[PDB]
């Protein structure tokens, strides 16, 4: 058992026509303190897969470092590394899974929350959740902390369903992302401007996009707002 | 691997015997004599140094005679070291039964417990057995007057007179003949020099070869007192019984 | 010395084929399976006519529906049956039901071969074991020291196992009622003992659906060794 | 849960309720609160369901491999002292268990063992178990004898479980009866409270609190 | 820890540690057991090589187990020291969760078991020592006696003996003892013992202990001038 | 201080016909008033022609789901592919749950399949491994808002013949395939209007001698 | 000779003669064979009974659905390799929700037969394996030895008089290597292959075992009547 | 459990136990001897938690008996009762301590004496003419103090027994439904049947 110290706040995500899309801010909060602006909490594995963490940034890169060896593992006496035998989605996130469940029945949890989105070998989109108590599930939107409670619903009006998802095109998917990202700016009091993103496509692979901003903000209406009630001036 | 250099000390031969048991005893054959003689009113303690030097500083020497607690003593023959391994052992067994039943062990169940302790290397572990013999001298409220020995095989027996070490053979004789069961302390204690000075290997049985001691109810009313001899003492019984 | 888990250079291991010699030194069992049941029979070989003969316990029970004899040194079978009879009750309490009489005898001969330098040597006795289950109907197993079981339809060990097996051999068809079952074990335990066979150096029992495993009392298999000699009599 | 056994003429009676509970929602109407080890041993559950549940079934292998190992019926001393031995060992982790273990040998006769998660265990001719026990113990300490018909004895252990039944609110469903003899049990049905009751009420004349 | 493998097979199919241990029993002082119909009595040969001993206080041959069974033996004596520890810690444990003292029969079979064990574990030699069990099982008037030995094996019998010059006094009792009418009485049956003994001790001064249960945990050791009259009127007998 | 429980929401329904069994559950997977997935499998074939569901704790009813499916697997390995009957099933998962005594799968598990007659039959337990053969019952957040119904509508109780007034009980007539799938349906849909963690879909897995048969219904998405 | 007492020690030419002793229980027992096209994998096995009384000795082990073994030589060590393989091919499924591939279970055969043949006290395993597999690159077969050696093949066979299959297969190896999309045939090509290695008796309906996996076919075993179409 | 007296007298030990159960609300049991004989010449009575108090009065028995085989001797009650304290003792400092409270009548073959001591669940021990445990003292001891003496009879020490069960009953609030008296004497151990 602990209490989480450097911790990084929502992991959102979307399934779209040929692939999936996953985004994370680039900050370390200490507390209300937001003490580290350059934190990269989306990380890739392989050309297939992007794993992204919320929680205990120490724990993420101990997770970080699990992933990086995984890699080298799945490397040695394997001919196909690179092709049939790569790692897969699926693989990589239920050896977390395993992981997750283990520390906690341990009663010494890794303090995060994790999204695994990537694309199978035979094209299929996977985008499934896990938490510090073991908890997994899937749907066609997924986030964590406040998007789940602030993102989920804007990307469910985009892909509400299954039947849904063959219907949206990445255009339309990144730019509800993306909206998501300015929302929870907005919103959530311990996030940053600044954000990575990452799309895995079944034709054109894996793009990872960082150092991007929200923009188009909307703060003018803030000059005519005056006082709590009763005050003109 | 390692089993090449094995002895096997724990195995029986195509006869039925334990090799390192009987091998252990023929090393005690070769140990200063040690007597041991029950009487009515106490038990003497008798045992012959092994060819000792001037140089020797036999006041404060022990070799042969140890004690174990107020009411029990032990003659040792053969290795000393192996024997104080033991002793040490008997002496916080003793103190266990103690602190246990606040009471003094009696002498049979010590003896068991040592002879069991002897018994466990000859049939486990592989290591080699003590190359000891004891006599245990002691008193208990149940028995009175007592006197055991114990061999490498760990078997333990009582006696009315008894002799371990170089010897024996000849000593056992000798006791059958003077033995009496109607013997005193006194009388016990001429006997045992006598014995000695027999079969001893030595030209003659003098004071700096020898370790005596005494359990007796020669103590102030209902009680036991050991006494350890020093070498003035033993000097000056060896002149009233008229051997020196 | 030399290792205890050594193989010899035909590719056997010398322990595991030294204690079969001593099986072939135990005395006779044998085992006949039928449709109607599996009988199992044994040569008592008391050393003494002071030695009270019930008391030599070569047939044993393991559970309801599966029964054992033994040959050899019979010392080392105490512990096989006893787990045997762990294994079997320990089943019935995770699955409540019945255990495979193959699954039971596959358990037994996984202690074969735990020994080395776990115990010290392989056992020195072979084991028959007899049962009854709704999968594979009556069987019977002959489980070895070397960790080896097969079934069989008909089977004897010990020291007159050769002679047996041929007559065995012969005899055996897949029709034996109960009845002429019995009297087969009977005749063949006759034939390789060395003294004559009444009810009191012999001792027989079988495993059926209905009944379960029961050892006979010496007053019933008095009758049957009556019954035989009567039936060779004949012609 | 409420359960009785007692010692009488023709041997044993055992009669529990059936019902369980999680807090105030009845989850289940139809529960076995005894469980049959052997054809001459009965054991009774009280408080953990599965705490109970597990270790007499287990408690029933152990009878087994008892009477494979001795060539012999186990006695309920015995058996009975193998569940108190084993529940001991866990005495602190919270198990939470009343049992009686009922049974019948030649060398004991008809015998009754409560034990106890506690580690309690005591012999006796009568033992009421469970939330309702203070209900059950009204009706047969006042109805008890040793010269009891097997068909009255049955009844005083049915009717004192379906007084229980009414005013305990942890107990109800419905009664299930055992009879235990010296050669062996024999189930006596399920008997549902919902007709029982009426039925007793109208022929014995009792229940005259309620309206019916 | 020392895991050595003492006990082996041998290309006949021999364990020789097992059987060198037989050979211990043989060289043990001889142990004789007789049950009549209502009593078993326990014989024992005292090896008169060893006076000036104190037989108050020496280890007897004959040991109580529990308070309705007895064990004695042959062989190495240090060895049966452990085997009677054993059988009497498990005789209490059994009092303890079973809430009855053992059969004679279970208290056999525990004593095989140890015995088995020795001779297939690592690191350890088996017991040179054969044992005969007797006693009564509780609320029991059928009298039991039971032999053990090295190997584990155990069984029943109505008479047996064991030890040095055991093949003799086995050859007595082949052709003495009669199954259809066993020692009817105390007195027979230790007269039969006796008897027995006399074809092998020597002198039947101290060379003989005798040792006769009843039911109901009565149990008794004879002393020297009791047995003497039994050695005084089985010669007389004889002078004929 | 850490909290090692969690509580996922969803509710299960098994019901036993005379040669057929379902084991029907929602898709709905939650934690407090948020929704995770509105659909999230948790009834499962086990193999052997049982079906199972662990509802409550998702981790642990995941656990055990995947621990039941290997005992299975090494069932048929350690006995000849012998087909795992669904009382020894039973019996097997109170052994897998009762093992963690001291620290529990925080599940209601219910499984459903056959006996060894063909006759069909239902299983369910507690969290540390009690468990009880049953004709019906439902499991989880709604399991109080459904088995009354169930109580009335499948065992007809509190119901009488008209016009002997309470004299003579309504027969227990058998319930067909069609007929139990109506009664599931509808349990579903009430409880989807009162209990907030009922809802999104419905997924029914109907078990009869021929195999294991699915089917699936929208429920309301509030 | 003063070289071959335990596992431990190599002779003057750098032999371990307890391997090759362990080897050599492998040849004495009963034949079996094993080959593979583009779609399916195939093991053909003779089963050896003790007498006309006895039942004949299984020879094939399931490790997965798509997984298994024949076996030579010692059955109880080739219970305890093919335990450790279903463990293996098990923790696979498990942790990673991933099918073993064949290559690595050889490999993971190969290092626990390593440690018997290095290690005081152990001894070798005495029994070889031939495994069969359909995994995401394929069908394979594959030859375990006790001393560790584990070699990937398109046909093989071990046991007595399986120098006769080996050729057989070695001329064959054109043909058989084309049969995709039709077991049967495959099937019978692994039965011809297995009579070159009779001598005396033929295969009978108890007397033969074959099992096969590939493309859409989990590991499955035929025994008895099922294997009277091949005779 | 609840209630146990000692008394000391010339010639003998007198116990007194209550005979009452009680598992919460309810007495299960109205005839239970809160006793076991650990030899011939030795009894031990005993009170304490549950499940406790039998175990461990039945492990005591279980080894003194074992001695007692071994030795082919009784052990003293002075021995005994030392025994006993240091399992105590040794328990106090245990993962889960025994909770037993127990006292310890014996009469002394060797000095021809009966003796008397007081345990509790620490391992506290001493020797005394009259002894109780739990609450028991606080009514009977003023009683003792006045009635006693070292040269009573066995008959002069059960009445002023039966004065003290008498107080008891007046003033405990707990119905223990009576007492099991027994006596340890020269003769062993017997049972009043009549009390
Ligand atoms: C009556 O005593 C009855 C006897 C059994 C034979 C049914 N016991 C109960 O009713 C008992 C009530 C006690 C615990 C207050 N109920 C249970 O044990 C109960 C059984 C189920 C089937 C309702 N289980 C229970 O309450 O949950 C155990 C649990 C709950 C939550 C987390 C972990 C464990
Ligand atoms: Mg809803």
């Amino acid at each position: 058992t602990q209490q989480p110290i450097v911790t990084g706040t929502s992991v959102i995500s979307m399934k779209y026509d040929n692939g999936v899309i996953i985004a994370a801010d680039n900050l370390g909060s200490y507390g209300s303190l937001l003490r580290f602006n350059g934190v990269e909490r989306l990380i890739p594995v392989g050309d297939n897969t992007v794993v992204g963490i919320s929680g205990d940034i120490s724990d993420m890169q101990h997770i970080e470092r699990l992933l990086k060896d995984l890699v080298t593992e799945n490397a040695y006496d394997n001919p196909l590394a690179d092709a049939e035998e790569a790692l897969e989605p699926s693989y990589i996130f239920e050896y977390l899974a395993t992981v997750m469940y283990q520390r906690r029945s341990k009663m010494n949890p890794l303090w995060n929350a994790i999204i695994v989105a990537g694309v199978q070998s035979n094209g299929d989109q996977f985008l499934r959740y896990v938490n510090l108590l073991g908890v997994t599930y899937s749907s066609p939107t997924l986030a964590t902390g406040f998007g789940a409670h602030m993102a989920n619903p804007l990307l469910r009006k985009v892909v509400d369903r299954e039947s849904d998802i063959p219907k949206t095109t990445v255009q339309v998917a990144e730019e509800a992302i993306v909206n998501a990202m300015r929302v929870l700016y907005y919103r959530d009091a311990r996030s940053s401007r600044n954000f990575s993103l990452a799309i895995i496509d079944k034709n054109t692979g894996l793009t990872f996009k960082k150092n991007l901003q929200v923009e188009n903000m909307k703060w003018d209406f803030a000059k005519d707002i005056k006082g709590y009630g009763t005050q003109k001036i | 691997g390692s089993r090449r250099y094995d002895s096997r000390t724990t195995i029986f031969s195509p006869e039925g015997r334990l090799y390192q048991v009987e091998y252990a005893l023929e090393s005690i054959s070769h140990a200063g004599t040690a007597i041991g003689i029950m009487a009515s009113d106490g038990i003497v303690l008798a045992a012959e140094r092994k060819v000792t030097s001037t140089l020797l500083e036999q006041d404060t020497s022990t070799e042969k005679l140890y004690k174990l607690n107020d009411k029990i003593a032990v003659a040792v023959a053969g290795l000393t070291a192996d024997a104080e391994i033991l002793i040490n052992t008997a002496r916080i067994h003793a103190q266990n039964y103690l602190k246990t039943y606040n009471e003094d062990i009696p002498v049979e169940i010590l003896v068991r417990r040592l002879s069991d302790i002897k018994q466990g290397y000859t049939q486990h572990g592989g290591l080699r057995p003590f190359g000891v013999s004891f006599i245990y001298a002691g008193y208990d409220d149940r028995y009175g007057y007592q006197l055991y020995t114990s061999n490498p095989s760990g078997n333990y027996t009582g006696w009315k007179a008894i002799s371990v070490g170089a010897n024996t053979s000849a000593a056992q004789t000798l006791l059958q003949m003077d033995y009496k069961d109607d013997m005193k302390v006194d009388d016990a204690i001429e006997l045992a020099l006598k014995t000695l000075s027999k079969t001893t290997d030595s030209s003659a049985l003098t004071y700096d070869r020898l370790e005596f001691a005494t359990i007796r109810k020669g103590a102030n009313d209902g009680e036991v007192y050991q006494k350890i001899f020093k070498p003035q003492e033993i000097k000056d019984i060896l002149v009233k019984t008229g051997i020196t | 010395d030399r290792g205890v888990s050594t193989f010899s250079p035909e590719g056997r291991l010398f322990q595991v084929e030294y204690s079969l010699e001593a099986i072939k030194l135990g005395s006779t069992a044998i085992g006949i399976a039928t449709k109607e049941g599996v009988v199992l029979g044994v040569e008592k070989r008391a050393t003494s006519p002071l030695l009270e003969s019930d008391s030599i316990e070569k047939i044993v029970e393991i559970d309801r529906h599966i029964g054992c004899a033994m040959s050899g040194l019979t010392a080392d079978a105490r512990s096989m049956i006893e787990h045997a009879r762990t294994a079997a009750v320990t089943h019935n309490l995770y699955y409540d039901e019945d255990i495979n009489v193959e699954s039971l005898t596959q358990s037994v001969c996984d202690l074969a071969l735990r020994f080395g330098e776990l115990m010290s040597r392989p056992f020195g006795v072979a084991l028959l074991i007899a049962g009854h289950d709704a999968d594979d109907g009556y069987q019977l197993f002959h489980a070895e020291p070397s960790g080896t079981f097969y079934r069989y339809n008909a089977k004897a060990i010990g020291s007159g196992s050769e002679g047996a097996q041929a007559e065995l051999l012969n005899e055996w068809h897949s029709s034996l009622t109960l009845k002429e079952a019995e009297l087969l074990v009977l005749k063949i335990l006759k034939q390789v003992m060395e003294e004559k066979l009444d009810e009191n150096n012999a001792q027989l029992s079988c495993i059926t659906k209905q009944d379960g495993f029961k050892i006979y009392d010496n007053e019933k298999t008095a009758e049957l060794i009556k019954e035989l000699k009567e039936k060779e009599a004949a012609e | 849960t409420t359960t009785l056994a007692f010692r009488f003429q023709g041997g044993i009676i055992v009669a529990v309720d059936s019902r369980a509970t999680a807090g105030n929602w009845v989850a289940s109407q139809t529960v076995k609160a005894v469980i049959e080890i052997n054809p001459f041993l009965l054991g009774t559950m009280a408080g953990g369901a599965a705490d109970c549940q597990f270790w007499e079934t287990w408690l029933g292998s152990q009878c087994r491999l008892h009477e494979l190992r001795e060539k012999e019926r186990i006695s309920v001393a015995a058996a009975s002292k193998i569940l108190s031995n084993l529940v001991y060992q866990y005495k602190g982790a919270g198990l939470s268990m009343g049992t009686m273990i009922c049974g019948y040998t030649r060398k004991e006769g008809p015998t009754i063992y409560y034990v106890d998660s506690d580690g309690t265990r005591l012999k006796g001719d009568i033992f009421c178990v469970g939330s309702g026990q203070t209900f059950a113990y009204g009706v047969l300490d006042s109805n008890y004898k040793w010269d009891l018909s097997v068909e009255d004895a049955l009844y005083l252990g049915k009717r004192s479980i379906l007084a229980a039944a009414h005013r305990d609110a942890y107990s109800g469903g419905s009664v299930n009866l055992y009879h235990v003899t010296e050669d062996g049990w024999i189930y006596h049905g399920n008997h549902d409270v919902g007709e029982l009751f009426w039925k007793v009420k109208e022929e014995e004349g009792s229940f005259n609190n309620v309206i019916g | 820890g020392y895991d050595r493998a003492l006990s082996i097979f041998s290309p006949d199919g021999h364990i020789f540690q097992v059987e060198y241990a037989l050979e211990a029993v043989k060289r043990g002082t001889c142990a004789v057991g007789v049950k009549g119909k209502n009593c078993v009595v326990l014989g024992c040969e005292r090896r008169s090589t060893l006076k000036l001993q104190d037989t108050r206080i020496t280890p007897s041959k004959v040991s109580k187990i529990d308070s309705h069974v007895v064990l004695s033996f042959s062989g190495l004596n240090a060895d049966s020291r452990i085997l009677i520890e054993k059988a009497r810690v498990e005789a209490q444990s059994h009092r303890l969760t079973l809430e009855d003292p053992v059969t004679v029969e279970y208290l056999t079979r525990y004593v095989a078991g140890v015995q088995q064990r020795y001779t297939q574990s690592g690191g350890v030699r088996p017991f040179g020592v054969s044992t005969l069990i007797a006693g009564f099982d509780p609320r029991d008037d059928e009298p039991k006696l039971y032999q053990t030995e090295p190997s584990g094996i155990y069984s029943s019998w109505s008479a047996q003996t064991i030890g040095r010059n055991s093949k003799t006094v086995r050859e007595f009792l082949e052709k003495n003892y009669d199954r259809k009418e066993p020692p009817a009485t105390v007195e027979e049956c230790v007269k039969l013992t006796v008897r027995s003994l006399l074809e092998v001790v020597q002198t039947g001064a101290k060379n003989i202990e005798i040792t006769v249960v009843k039911p109901d945990s009565d149990i008794v050791a004879l002393s020297s001038e009791e047995i003497n009259q039994y050695v005084t009127q089985i010669e007389q007998e004889k002078q004929e | 201080q850490f909290n090692p429980y969690g509580d996922n929401g969803g509710t299960i329904l098994g019901i036993a016909g005379e040669d057929f069994a379902v084991l029907a559950g929602d898709t709905r997977n939650i934690t407090d008033y948020s929704i995770n997935s509105r659909y999230e499998p948790k009834v499962f074939d086990c193999g052997d022609n049982i079906v199972m569901s662990a509802n409550g704790f998702a981790a642990d009813g995941d656990a055990l789901v995947k621990r039941f499916k290997n005992s299975v697997k090494w069932y048929h390995f350690d006995h000849n592919d012998k087909k795992l009957s669904i009382n020894s099933a039973a019996r097997n998962i109170q052994h897998l749950l009762y093992g963690k005594r001291f620290f529990p799968y925080y599940v209601h598990t219910i499984i459903a399949g056959l006996d060894e007659d063909g006759k069909g039959a239902v299983y369910s337990f507690d969290p540390v491994g009690s468990y009880e053969r049953e004709q019906c019952r439902a499991g989880g957040a709604a399991a109080s808002l459904i088995m009354p119904f169930l109580d009335n509508q499948v065992n007809f109780k509190n119901q009488y013949e008209p016009g002997t007034n309470g004299k003579v009980k309504k027969p227990l007539k058998y319930l067909s395939v069609e007929e139990v799938i109506k009664l599931v349906r509808d349990s579903f849909t009430s409880a989807t209007e009162r209990h907030i963690q009922v809802g999104d879909g419905l997924e029914i897995l109907i078990v009869t001698k021929d195999g294991v048969r699915k089917e699936f219904y929208e429920l309301k998405r509030d | 000779n003063n070289y071959d007492g335990d596992t431990v020690t190599f002779s003057p030419t750098g032999r371990l003669f307890q391997v090759e002793y362990a080897l050599e229980a492998i040849k004495q027992g009963s034949v079996t064979v094993g080959l593979r096209s583009n779609t399916h994998a195939v093991l053909v096995a003779l089963k050896r009974n003790a007498d006309e009384l006895s039942s004949y000795q299984k020879k094939i082990i399931k490790c997965d659905e798509h997984m298994g073994l024949s076996l030579a030589g010692l059955a109880p060590d080739a219970r305890v390799l093919s335990n450790y393989l279903r463990q293996q091919c098990n923790y696979s499924s498990l942790v990673f929700n991933r099918k073993l591939a064949v290559e690595r279970a050889g490999h993971l055969l190969c290092d626990k037969a390593q440690k018997n043949t290095q290690s005081y006290g152990g001894r070798p395993y005495g029994v070889g394996l031939l495994i069969i597999g359909y995994d995401k690159s394929g069908a394979h077969l594959l030859e375990f030895q006790p001393s560790g050696n584990v070699t990937e093949l398109y046909g093989t066979a071990i046991g007595a008089r399986s120098q006769g299959a080996k050729t057989y297969l070695e001329r064959t190896l054109d043909t058989f290597i084309k049969i995709d999309g039709n077991p049967d045939e495959l099937i019978k090509a692994g039965v011809e292959a297995i009579s070159q290695s009779l001598r005396d008796e033929s295969l009978t309906v108890d007397n033969l075992s074959i099992a096969i996996v590939g493309k859409d076919t989990p590991f499955t075993i035929y025994d008895g009547e099922a294997v009277a179409k091949y005779i | 459990m609840d209630i146990i007296l000692g008394i000391r007298v010339q010639d003998s030990v007198i116990l007194a136990s209550s005979k009452a159960v009680t598992r919460g609300i309810s007495v299960l049991k109205d005839s239970d001897d809160k006793t076991r004989q650990l030899s011939p010449h030795t009894l031990m009575s005993f009170a304490g938690e549950a499940g406790d108090t039998v175990q461990f009065a039945e492990y005591i028995q279980a080894n003194i008996q074992l001695y007692s085989i071994r030795e082919d001797y009784e052990l003293s009650p002075q021995a005994v009762s030392s025994f006993v304290r240091q399992e105590l003792a040794k328990s106090i400092r245990s993962r889960r301590p025994y909770q037993v409270n127990v006292l310890i009548g014996g009469y002394d073959k060797k000095k021809n004496k009966p003796e008397l001591y007081q345990i509790d669940y620490l391992g506290t021990k001493v020797e005394l003419p009259y002894g109780a445990h739990g609450y028991s003292g606080f009514y009977t001891f003023s009683l003792l103090d006045h009635h006693y003496r070292p040269d009573m009879t066995t008959e002069e020490g059960l009445d002023l027994l039966k004065l003290c069960v008498q107080e008891l009953e007046k003033r405990m609030p707990m119905d223990f439904k009576g007492v099991i008296v027994k006596i340890v004497d020269k003769d062993g151990i017997r049972q009043v049947d009549d009390f």
